[PDB]
């Protein structure tokens, strides 16, 4: 475990898979007797595990609560595992790829899975809409431009 | 001594991950509105 | 009071899937101004194909439809074709097996492959309210059809 | 319409079953928006 | 049968959706050193809610387990609830539509939200036979008989 | 008699319902195949 | 959301959907029979469209014709577009920015909307292994004309 | 080719890269020997 943030590094999928999937409606009858949206409301959770030397299995858990007025719609919970090859990076540059650019890969299929789980109770669409954390990490650490001149091009 | 590249025991997951809470505005409406089911 | 067919029927199951899926959004752009009230309905398109003997593609091509007057809110379809191995199938109950079970078979695969690409197209996506075209038939009918059912039983 | 199979018909004891018409209500939750991603 | 009137008897649907979907696979990355031969378990249970006078819930737990010898590769158990506001029945014929027909018509929901589970965890898709014990108890009432008669056109 | 079923009541096991033996002819065992593993 | 033309740098993520998708299972059932790896051809192509000052939607394209033996296994396509708040921006990074990084953000949701239809078509899941395209081409930018502002702006 | 730093016309691409595709592995054959029902 290294820590100045200056190495070529190197990222490998192996595979992709949902893991858990959960989706408990309570008072699922109950939505017949309740005339209005469910406060479907997100979660996220970072659980992580090794299986080997430079081979990491990253488990995006998004959970998410739901609830008819003053009473639980239903509960909802995925968890999109993903086996990823991760060395090089190191403190900042691993801390970027683990916490953002590893769930941005598991984000889509983990939407997918739970707006699906959801709709199956006859409820309406809540998928997560994506955040551009590199974009805020380039001007965090600020990264710049090529500073110099520019060109135009004609044709 | 020691092998392998750096890994990790999951050191604080990125400078934070805010998200929003809930919207959309839906509704549902038994009498020939949506999301519900008026009897088949 | 009940004229026998003698109908045996020997239903298998062989393998389901989405044969063509399609998502059309022209005004994607657009619906950020657009009036939410469309006419959200599902549209059950029965076709089949011969692949051998007693080995039959029945291929339902579920359409759902979100119209706002002359502003469209989305169009998805899933022809979701469904191989099925039957022979012995007579009488009503061939009408009713391969005319409505069968295409019930491969409606939730195709309906849930729709609240995907809806949801998919950030629109309000939905499982839409079963059709229970059975539940009606049996209701209607004309006649009593007859006291086949009238039997207490043994062990 | 017609047969794909050795037997296949379906016009008499075949009823329309309902195609479903929910409506959406009227006007979505487009102005401020509290569902997008503002943050930058 | 000069008696052409319906009885206290119905039929009726008010809702089918998911009151509980549930996928594990705890050697999910444990499952690639293992040999790929799935050994299929279903287990078939339901249970029955009252909701109002007249209008009850039966809620089909499918179990859907699939192990590589004594290693669990996943497992996924859906309860495809469904509401029927029915009256008038008793005797044989009512354990025979509760404890067959009524979970029949939630079965390929329940196969499918199952199905799309088992996909979504890169696994291959398995289709759960439906098991014809309508047409097995008919054997014993009156073997077979299907006189249709068209009528009641559409509503 | 009848066209419908509500509440529960095991009065009595009627009948045998075995199930399906859910016993088929393999799958794809893996095989040591490669997608290339490296990205950058 | 609601950004104007007066500040520096911006890059926020307003709405990211498919607007085009298409699933084509031509030899369906005959690829069933036919058992081997499908050998997909994965072809890239971006677009744009101005919706906005410093607002604009990039659309990726992201094909798949999957083939096997002699004939063709399915077809693929989903045309991910993506709404952007840029601005600060200029020269190659503005190009760059337009041509890689944006296409990259919608990369996942097109990889992920072809898995699901691979698999709910019930074929292998069909992940493309996340390559940097960016960070590949960045290095060429700060070694070459393009960007402005003049070097050598360092103590 | 002709951009300037504010924008531009999609007269054609320019950042196009070969993806690294699939390769031959092996992941096909789901079932063959199908289980049956009973006779019903």
């Amino acid at each position: 475990m290294s820590e100045q943030n200056n190495t070529e590094m190197t990222f490998q999928i192996q595979r992709i898979y949902t893991k858990d999937i959960s989706f408990e409606a309570p008072n699922a009858p109950h939505v017949f007797q309740k005339d209005w949206q469910p406060e479907v409301k997100l979660d996220l959770d970072t659980a992580s595990s090794q299986l080997a030397d430079d081979v990491y299995e990253v488990v995006l858990r998004v959970t998410v609560t739901a609830s008819l007025g003053e009473e639980t719609a239903f509960l909802c919970e995925v968890q999109q595992g993903g086996i990823f090859s991760i060395a090089g990076i190191e403190g900042t540059q691993m801390a970027h790829c683990l916490g953002a650019y590893c769930p941005n890969i598991l984000f889509p299929y983990a939407r997918e899975c739970i707006t699906s789980m959801v709709s199956r109770g006859t409820f309406p669409q809540l998928n997560l809409a994506p955040v551009n954390f590199d974009a805020l990490f380039m001007n965090y650490l600020q990264q710049q431009a090529g500073e110099g001149t520019e060109e135009h091009q004609d044709a | 001594k020691g092998k392998s590249a750096l890994m990790f025991n999951l050191q604080e997951p990125y400078f934070t991950w805010p998200l929003i809470a809930a919207d959309g505005g839906y509704a549902f409406k038994y009498e020939n509105g949506k999301y519900d089911i008026k009897d088949v």
